């Protein structure tokens, strides 16, 4: 699962 | 709930591997424009994952070459289209078995991916990735950015492998004349602003904020937010974690202790000192400082406060709190019996005026607090 960073 | 020891499993240390990337045959998101990190990233990725192993029980080691490794780092410029991409800024990947899983990807078109080490979000993106790259699902000031995990984080992390008891057991300094050699917990000079959460295993230790000269409120309890260098909340101790002493700055500062024996210096500037429990020394510094008690419980015989630097006409001692049972009256040599009232006694001999309050209720005298030098009724608050 992916996490994405503003 | 997982992590690199499976699902649902909690308080297990892991010991990891690390790889930057030379090549790849493709980037798992289906992004493209492959581009291995440069020597500033590697340094202030490596210094992202030592903020991680020093809260947690975790152990990381680089491996090189061919060999797989849980957690990977690498760059890429451009969409699955092949269209440059300077919109985006980094992702990363759970721990599993899963092609790609442990891996964290940043786009290399942001000057603050190439640049972390001067450009403060940079650092905050990798330790935020490496964060999930570990099992964490949501990582994460005047224009600022932390660098290293907050309050959160820290209690989720160590809530999958368990806290790290061996970190900074000796006597620490957390701000300025730091002893921790980590830059997040260092200040340098007034200009340089402090963003962390405290993890700290053992010793005596001390908050030294004396480098600034805005109003701060430091505050010592375990899970409590000071406001420090003129930013707001920026500073945080862990849960499970005991700081000792503090040094405020030149500004008025409020510094609040905990249930332990603290040692609060005021500063310059008027400053509110609070030891609450345990047996505190207090230096109020220059300027008219107040010592506040609010309770009994804050300065009994047994283990009472010191305050070493009062200045007679200056400083003031406060101990209205006492009003809710009666208001305390003034006694010039001796008790009633009545309760409720308060003496100074001058001890001549060694120069210390030892102030005793006899609380309604208590058969004997049971708050004291001693102070190193002369101090007038007028300076006491009732
Ligand atoms: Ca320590
Ligand atoms: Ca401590
Ligand atoms: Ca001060
Ligand atoms: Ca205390
Ligand atoms: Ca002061
Ligand atoms: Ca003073
Ligand atoms: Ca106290
Ligand atoms: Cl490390
Ligand atoms: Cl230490």
């Amino acid at each position: 699962a992916e996490a994405a960073q503003a | 709930n997982v992590s690199w020891n499976g699902t649902n499993v909690f308080g297990k240390s892991a010991n990891l591997t690390f790889k930057f990337l030379q090549s790849v045959s493709s980037i798992p998101s289906g992004d493209t424009g492959f581009v291995k990190f440069n020597a500033e990233q590697i340094e202030q990725a490596k210094l992202s994952l030592q903020s991680w192993s020093d809260v947690a029980n975790l152990t990381f080691t680089e491996v090189t070459g061919n060999k797989s490794a849980n957690i990977t780092f690498g760059n890429y410029t451009r969409d699955a289209s092949g269209n440059l991409d300077y919109g985006t800024q980094a992702y990363a990947y759970y721990p599993g078995n899963y092609q790609g899983a442990g891996s964290s990807w940043y786009n290399y078109n942001q000057s603050n991916i190439r640049n972390p080490g001067s450009e403060e979000y940079g650092r905050q993106t990798f330790t935020h990735e490496i964060g999930h790259a570990l099992g964490l699902a949501h990582p994460g000031y005047n224009g600022h950015y932390g660098g290293a995990p907050m309050i959160d984080d820290i209690a989720a992390i160590q809530r999958l492998y368990g806290a790290n008891m061996t970190t900074r057991t000796g006597d620490s300094v957390y701000g300025f004349n730091s002893n921790t050699d980590r830059d997040f917990y260092t200040a340098t000079d007034s200009s340089k602003a402090l963003i962390f959460s405290v993890w700290d295993a053992g010793g005596t230790d001390t908050f030294d904020f004396s480098g600034y000269s805005n109003n701060q409120r430091i505050n010592l309890n375990e899970g409590s937010f000071s406001d420090v260098g003129g930013l707001k909340g920026n500073v945080s101790i862990a849960h499970g974690v005991t700081i000792e002493n503090a040094i405020g700055g030149s500004g008025n500062d409020i510094l609040v202790g905990n249930s332990a024996d603290n040692i609060l210096q005021g500063g310059a500037g008027n400053d509110v000192l609070y030891g609450g429990a345990g047996a505190d020394t207090l230096y109020g510094g220059a300027g008219r400082d107040t010592f506040v008690y609010g309770s009994g419980q804050d300065s009994t015989v047994a283990a009472y406060d010191w305050i070493a630097d009062f200045q007679k006409g200056i400083d003031k001692i406060d101990l209205s709190a006492f009003r809710n049972e009666g208001q305390l009256s003034f006694v010039q040599d001796q008790f009633t019996g009545k309760g409720q009232e308060v003496m100074l006694q001058w001890d001549a001999a060694n120069s210390i005026t030892n102030l005793w309050l006899h609380e309604a209720g208590h058969s004997s005298v049971d708050f004291l607090v001693r102070i190193v030098g002369q101090a007038a009724q007028s300076d006491i608050i009732v």
